[PDB]
């Protein structure tokens, strides 16, 4: 935790704003605009009530009896409230979809502001990574849950500053329902994981920090940029996650970065998960105590490149 | 344009009734021909780019095979762009569903029974030149004692059904041959993958192993997690020592799931295979 006093008052600003709505309704919403398609999530107005929200909206046709039992399992999530975490309004079943209303974050995701920067400079992506490593940590301590699926897509920014996590894996039996599951052209999943065999947290640092490199670099580091590639800075799916499991992992260029940064990913892309940093090993490298220390007016940033 | 009076079957009449199931492949209702059928509903945006070529070609092609373990292929009338396709309508329950029941009694003898009526059909659609992709538990219809093959061939055609992300679920890739899982990528369509008569008894396999272990192989992964253990060859190398089931099982399992396609048997073979057994 480590809990800032400011971040009580945050915290409760939301934990006020909570009570403000009783139940939801599909007739409560009024459609705002297009976020992204995955599900896909929309901007969306509450009428009951003055707030913003952002809903996503997932299609699936399933029987009543399940249902119940995933949105019990799924309430806890009004339990867990962070300033690393998107806070989380509610959840209801209606016309053949459950929709996910939850905290309208004004920046996007982490892979459309780096769409609009180009590259991600150093000194965020610290700030950036001592959030991730908190979020985690509150998430193993007080609720015992892995993410599962952390990737840049799933990191969104908002004008106050703040950073959080979304799409965690909070219900055992809505994974093992979903019988179709989609997959795409980037995999952010660890070896271990790809493998079918024991996992745990650990997965979860492989992909922090091949999405720190992502960010760092500005592509999809897999396959690997050749030697004139970096200074200008059609694969089909098995052939990469093969590339992930057999090759070496991806690594930072040793020109343009600080050996901490440099050090940290590595640390965090060793592909012996045994080996790889965990959270208690990550909380004290030399990169998180020089970005933890370090005044970065990140608004400012964000509002500049974004075009506010 | 091909219409239902060109068909084997004397042609009178043909009432819709309730769907029974949604798929990438249109909707499939109930219907009733004196005797209940199955009937596939289909929509083809393929403005004549061939495919109604094609489709001629191949529903032609079905017209011309009876056995008493494939599914009776009745008509198919194509009013473009909506298609549709009759198969005679099986009772029962689904293989998939049957091997599941707790209340079901499967032994050493009617699992054999079972597959050797399955290699016996799918050795008529080999011999007719007929490769039938998609083959799966959730495809085989089982009536005390009857045993019946679904839904062959319809990977062929290239009707409308999505985005650029890669759609695909865990129940079919149980089934798909490493041939097959490393040749998908994003925008390729279903046409343009390795379907072979190899691809087939890979899929037996996967069957043969559901008949033992009710279930399949990979507990519920990723996805990505599934492409690489089948591409790789490495899941099936796993699953197979993780539980023994019987030298002359693991035998033919083995045998089927072989990684280089060249060593699968054919299923003439597969009939011999399952005599040599307890
Ligand atoms: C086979 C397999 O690995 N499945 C798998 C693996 C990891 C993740 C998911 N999973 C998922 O991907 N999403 C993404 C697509 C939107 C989820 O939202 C999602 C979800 N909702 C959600 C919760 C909290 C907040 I704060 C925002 C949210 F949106 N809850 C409650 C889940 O329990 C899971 C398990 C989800 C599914
Ligand atoms: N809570 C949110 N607030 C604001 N924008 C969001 C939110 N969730 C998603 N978005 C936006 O919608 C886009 C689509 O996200 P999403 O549907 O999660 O796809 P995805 O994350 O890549 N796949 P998945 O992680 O399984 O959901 C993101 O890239 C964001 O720009
Ligand atoms: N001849 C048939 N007799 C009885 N049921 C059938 C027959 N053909 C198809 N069905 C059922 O129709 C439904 C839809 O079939 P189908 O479109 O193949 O979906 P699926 O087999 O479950 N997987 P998919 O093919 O990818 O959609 C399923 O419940 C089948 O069991
Ligand atoms: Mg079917």
């Amino acid at each position: 935790l480590e809990l800032d006093e400011q971040q009580r008052k945050r915290l409760e600003a939301f934990l006020t704003q909570k009570q403000k709505v009783g139940e939801l309704k599909d007739d409560d919403f009024e459609k705002i605009s297009e976020l992204g398609a995955g599900g896909v999530v929309f901007k969306v107005s509450h009428k009951p009530s003055g707030l913003v929200m952002a809903r996503k909206l997932i299609h699936l046709e399933i029987k009543p009896a399940i249902r119940n039992q995933i949105i019990r399992e799924l309430q806890v999530l009004h339990e867990c409230n962070s300033p690393y975490i998107v806070g989380f309004y509610g959840a209801f079943y209606s016309d053949g979809e459950i929709s996910i209303c939850m905290e309208h974050m004004d920046g996007g995701s982490l892979d459309q502001v780096l769409k609009k920067a180009g590259r991600i400079p150093e000194q965020i992506l610290g700030k950036v990574s001592i959030a991730v490593i908190k979020g985690l940590t509150y998430l193993r301590e007080k609720h015992k849950i892995m993410h599962r699926d952390v990737k840049p897509s799933n990191i969104l920014v908002n004008s106050r500053g703040e950073i959080k996590l979304c799409d965690f894996g909070v219900s055992g039996q809505l994974i093992d329902s979903m019988a179709n599951s989609f997959v795409g052209t980037r995999s952010y999943m660890s070896p271990e994981r790809l493998q079918g065999t024991h996992y745990s947290v650990q997965s979860d640092i492989w992909s922090m920090g091949l999405s720190l490199v992502e960010m760092a670099v500005g592509r999809y580091p897999i396959p690997p940029p050749d030697a004139k590639e970096l200074e200008l800075m059609p694969m089909a799916i098995f052939e990469l996650l093969d590339y992930i499991v057999n090759e070496p992992p991806p690594k930072l260029p040793s020109a343009v970065f600080s050996l901490e940064f440099q050090d940290f990913v590595n640390k965090c892309l060793i592909k012996n998960p045994a080996e790889r940093a965990d959270l208690k090993q990550l909380m004290v490298h030399a990169f998180i105590k020089r970005s933890d220390a370090e005044e970065v007016d990140f608004a400012g940033w964000l509002c500049s490149t974004i075009g506010l | 344009s091909v219409y239902l009076q060109e068909w084997d079957i004397p042609f009178e009449q043909v009432e819709l009734g309730e769907p029974i199931g949604q798929g990438r492949w249109g909707r499939v209702h109930r219907g009733r021909w004196h005797g209940e059928v199955a009937i596939r509903l289909l929509e083809m945006d393929g403005h004549n780019q061939d495919h109604l070529k094609l489709f001629k070609k191949e529903v032609m092609n079905y017209r011309q095979t009876r056995h008493e373990n494939v599914v009776l292929f009745m008509g198919a009338c194509m009013n473009p762009p909506h298609l549709a396709i009759i198969t005679s309508f099986c009772k029962g329950r689904t293989l998939h569903s049957f091997v599941r029941d707790p209340k079901t009694s499967l032994d050493i003898n009617k699992t054999r029974q079972i597959a050797q009526e399955i290699i016996k059909g799918m050795g008529y659609l080999h011999a007719k030149g007929i490769v039938h992709k998609d083959l799966k538990s959730k495809n085989v219809f089982y009536d005390n004692g009857k045993v019946v093959i679904t839904d062959f061939g319809l990977f062929g055609i290239s009707g409308v059904v999505r985005e650029n992300q890669l759609k695909l679920s865990h129940d079919w890739l149980c089934y798909l041959a490493p041939e097959i899982v490393r040749e998908m990528t994003p925008g390729k369509d279903e046409d343009q993958l390795p379907f072979s008569k190899a691809a087939d008894v890979y899929a037996f396999g996967t069957v043969w192993y559901e008949l033992q272990a009710r279930d399949w192989p990979l507990k519920n992964q990723a996805a990505e997690a599934s492409i690489w253990q089948i591409g790789s060859g490495e899941g099936m190398k796993r699953v197979l020592t993780s539980v023994s089931l019987g030298k002359e099982v693991s035998e033919i399992l083995s045998a089927c799931w072989a990684f280089d396609l060249q060593e699968r048997p054919s299923f003439s073979l597969l009939m011999d295979m399952l005599e040599k057994l307890p």
